[PDB]
């Protein structure tokens, strides 16, 4: 009845999915969040 | 039931070059009756409207042809053929 060109659109075309290869440097957390995880060690290691 | 053979009829009504506009179909009923001894039937009835097809016909002969008193031979042989034809 309804033919072949109608039902055609009843199905839904799905997304083809593919890598997403990032390089990701480590995330790094806000300030305010990294001062929570070490209490207050600021500016007392020797960075060289 | 078991198998029909239905004498039936059909109505189009063409809106574009195969696309229906409408369908009507109003048919009769067919299927085998007791000892060999036959009598009167019923009918059908179909209405559609923008169709590419029509379920009665188009189920009647997906199930198989009709009485077809015309099964072709296997190879070809001449008749009458040459120039007194």
């Amino acid at each position: 009845v309804n033919g072949d060109n109608v039902d055609a659109n009843y199905s839904k075309v799905m997304v083809e999915p593919r890598a997403n290869m990032k390089f990701d440097f480590p995330t790094l957390k806000s300030y305010d969040e990294i001062k929570q995880i070490a209490p207050e060690l600021e500016g007392m290691l020797d960075l060289e | 039931f078991d198998v029909l053979t239905f004498r039936c009829e059909s109505t189009y009504k063409f809106k574009s070059a195969n696309v229906y506009s409408s369908i009507k179909t109003t048919g009769q009923v067919l299927l085998e009756l007791p000892t060999k001894e036959v009598i009167q039937v019923g009918s059908v009835d179909y209405e559609a409207g923008t169709s590419y097809g029509n379920p009665v016909t188009d189920y009647l002969s997906r199930n198989g042809k009709t009485i077809e008193e015309s099964v072709i031979f296997e190879n070809a042989i001449p008749l009458s053929s040459g120039e007194e034809l």
